């Protein structure tokens, strides 16, 4: 009876029930094989004994036979339910291509057989989520930071930015500047070492050159972690120092924009009339968003850049890191929504195309 | 659960005759099967939505709905004659006119594909040639592709300003032209032919992102065209430029008052002009048409005996029922935000 919810990642599948506040199943979105198939946190085990592909890149689906496998494994080994007798609600990357989206549909209505499903853009289930029709969602993620406005539900498709800088290359700009501290972090459980720290430790500086003369000046911002061989590092600037790679690009060897020049472009890829209703309701979303003090930083990012006579508000809920997720399920509860499900009959008419017309 | 359904998209406050005619029929042709005794009434319904004809519509639709309620909703029947009333249109948010006309243009596109020959755009070019003024350009390559005849005939934009004031000035009906002189600039859209930027659309229905003109109604102008025909979506104005495509073709015909396919031809011509103008956001199909059929401009037709097509076309039931889809998505959708933004003020009163 009830709609399950099936938000995906480059590195976390987010999967529950509707009417709940948070996912019940939060694994890998990985897919081992020997150097059978295991999915998930089955194939975390013999990472070292296997080869861990991530079907989802940048936020886009590329392998389809590892995402049927994901989905398997979500459906019958994680929320332990049948697809057959619920709803299944996905999410879908914004710009998505649409083959994609037929390949999704098809997915579900022919190997699944799901009575009913329907396909979101991850950020308007975001934005939703605030409660909230008209804003712009800074979705920053594991493999892709996209910047999609909204009005009133429609996401914008000529003002949708997408940015290659996500959370991976911010663990692997860690390794890099710890390397060039003496520690060896290069294998992969270094990688997971490194983005463990990064995500305990590491904060967004509101003044990232006041911060470095301070972290140079003295050792207050110095903190310690231990390594589960025992031993103990000590990470100081480095601490303010890899989240800077979202707001400077450059420290990865990107010449992108960063998140707040991003945001903004994509706001002023917009009408003049909806601007001060995009302004005012930003919204931050997605796990690379959960730094400290990233959403002052955002605020007076954006500040520099906008108009000195309009509000901003930066909108960071403490449950961001699922507001993708969250926004899933206050929609595959509203009573309206039980109306916009694509049916099998309706499949079984329209062809994998129905997705075009339903779920715009 | 249709009846349920259509009953939430009724509840909009932003539903105007287009929407209330595309979903009434959605209803009706849910709840009525395909029966060969019903579809002369469905046919009969699309024609006269496809002439912004919705009066007339509204009232078929409302006596359909007392004759035959033994089959339908009687409440749903009940809301649809409660809606009706108080039904209006905006000139600038027909947004579901605006998906139905951009598909029919596109559809009409295709159907001029299937014509056998272009002789009637290559023997244009010396007619063109012979009214362009020294200000202008002359026309010289062969047309053999589609393309080229619509690049053609969209470079009359160079006549106006120049030959067309003469027939401007005598024919009345333009003085009433409510195009907005401010320039507001372009802004970028990814929407298709004359819809709006920032309206909703299908992903399948999805053009490359351009700078599109913004362009308001200009209303101290009293008795403007927008307020004497609200039903049709405000793309620019009347079309001005349609009195150049005139006067190349009352050339074009004085050359061939004595042709065997005459009226052939000029069919094409302005089926083409028409699915040109709305499929790049010129104007809409009425903003043309209400030019054409103007009588000191149907008089160059009627002496050489030609009976305009205007575009109609003989099965627009695709583009109608995209438009049904549209329009229920669209219901739906702000229905859906309603229920979001109480469910969320409901936690806000609570805590
Ligand atoms: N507290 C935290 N602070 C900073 N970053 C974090 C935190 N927790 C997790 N992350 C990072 O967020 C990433 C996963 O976040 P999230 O699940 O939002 O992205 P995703 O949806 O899986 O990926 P995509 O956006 O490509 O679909 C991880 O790689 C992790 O490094
Ligand atoms: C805790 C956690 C979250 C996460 O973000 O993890 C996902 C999934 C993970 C690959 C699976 C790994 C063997 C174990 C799972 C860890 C899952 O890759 C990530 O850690 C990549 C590698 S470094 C980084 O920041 N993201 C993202
Ligand atoms: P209507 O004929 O009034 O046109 C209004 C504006 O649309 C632009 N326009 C009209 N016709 C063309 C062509 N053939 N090419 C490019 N632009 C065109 C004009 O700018 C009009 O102002
Ligand atoms: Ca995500």
């Amino acid at each position: 009876i009830a709609a399950l919810v099936v938000d995906n990642g480059s590195g976390m599948c987010k999967a529950g029930f509707a009417g709940d506040d948070a996912p019940r199943a939060v694994f890998p979105s990985i897919v081992g094989r020997p150097r059978d198939s295991y999915v998930g946190d089955e194939a975390q085990s013999k990472r070292g004994i296997l080869t861990l592909k991530y079907p989802i890149e940048h936020g886009i689906v590329t392998n389809w036979d590892d995402m049927e496998k994901i989905w398997h494994h979500t459906f019958y080994n994680e929320l332990r339910v049948a697809p057959e007798e619920h709803p299944v609600l996905l999410t879908e990357a914004p710009l998505n291509p649409k083959a994609n989206r037929e390949k999704m549909t098809q997915i579900m209505f022919e190997t699944f057989n799901t009575p009913a499903m329907y396909v979101a853009i991850q950020a308007v289930l975001s934005l939703y989520a605030s409660g909230r029709t008209t804003g712009i969602v800074m979705d920053s993620g594991d493999g892709v930071t996209h910047t999609v406005p909204i009005y009133e539900g429609y996401a914008l498709p000529h003002a949708i930015l997408r940015l290659d800088l996500a959370g991976r290359d911010l663990t692997d700009y860690l390794m890099k500047i710890l390397t060039e501290r003496g520690y060896s972090f290069t294998t992969t459980a270094e990688r997971e070492i490194v983005r463990d720290i990064k995500e305990k430790l590491c904060y967004v500086a509101l003044d990232f050159e006041q911060e470095m003369a301070t972290a140079a000046s003295s050792s207050s911002l110095e903190k310690s972690y231990e390594l589960p061989d025992g031993q103990v590092i000590t990470i100081g600037n480095e601490r303010f120092r890899c989240p800077e790679a979202l707001f400077q690009p450059s420290f990865l060897g990107m010449e992108s924009c960063g998140i707040h020049e991003t945001t903004f472009n994509s706001i002023m890829k917009c009408d003049v009339d909806i601007r001060k209703d995009l302004y005012a309701n930003t919204v931050l979303s997605g796990g690379t968003t959960m730094y400290p003090g990233i959403a002052d930083r955002m605020q007076k990012e954006i500040t520099a850049l906008a108009p000195s006579t309009m509000k901003i508000k930066i909108i960071a809920p403490p449950e961001r890191k699922y507001s993708v997720w969250i926004g899933g399920s206050i929609l595959a509860s509203l009573s309206t929504f039980q109306q916009m499900w694509i049916s099998k009959q309706e499949y079984d008419e329209s062809g994998p195309s129905i997705v075009h017309r339903k779920c715009f | 659960k249709i009846e349920l359904s259509i009953s939430l998209s009724l509840d909009s406050p932003k539903l105007d005759e287009s929407d209330f005619i595309l979903l009434s029929v959605k209803y009706l042709e849910k709840s009525l099967g395909k029966k060969k005794e019903f579809s002369g009434f469905f046919e009969d319904i699309e024609k006269l939505y496809f002439k912004q004809n919705y009066k007339e519509a509204i009232e078929k639709i409302l006596d359909f709905c007392k004759k035959n309620e033994s089959l339908l909703s009687e409440q749903v029947v009940q809301r649809l004659a409660e809606v009706a009333p108080r039904l209006k249109s905006n000139p600038k948010d027909n947004e579901s006119r605006r998906l139905y006309e951009t598909l029919y243009a596109d559809h009409l596109e295709s159907v001029i594909k299937q014509e056998s020959d272009l002789s009637v755009f290559n023997e244009l070019r010396d007619s063109y040639n012979a009214v362009k003024p020294e200000y202008a350009v002359t026309h010289e390559t062969e047309i053999k592709t589609l393309d080229e005849a619509k690049q053609f005939i969209l470079s009359f934009v160079m006549l106006n300003d120049n030959v067309e004031l003469p027939l401007k000035a005598q024919s009345e009906r333009y003085p009433k032209k409510d195009r907005s002189r401010e320039e507001l600039g372009n802004t970028p859209s990814a929407n298709p032919g004359i819809m709006k930027p920032n309206s909703p659309n299908f992903t399948d229905n999805l053009v490359p992102v351009r700078d599109v003109p913004k362009i308001a109604i200009n209303e101290k102008v009293a008795g403007g065209y927008s307020k004497t025909k609200p039903t049709t979506p405000f793309v620019a104005s009347l079309a001005g430029t349609t009195y150049s495509l005139m006067v190349v073709l009352t050339d074009y015909i004085e050359k061939h008052k004595t042709d065997k396919d005459i009226e052939k031809k000029v069919n094409q011509i302005i089926n083409l002009w028409i699915s040109s103008y709305i499929k790049e956001g010129y104007h809409s199909y009425s903003e043309v048409v209400d030019v054409l059929t103007e009588p000191f401009l149907q008089s160059i037709f009627d002496k050489a005996n030609i009976k305009l097509n205007y575009g109609v076309l003989d099965d627009t039931h695709a583009e109608f029922r995209k438009a049904q889809d549209y329009v229920f998505g669209l219901t739906i959708q702000s229905a859906m935000h309603h229920e979001l933004q109480e469910r969320f003020k409901n936690k806000e009163k609570l805590q």
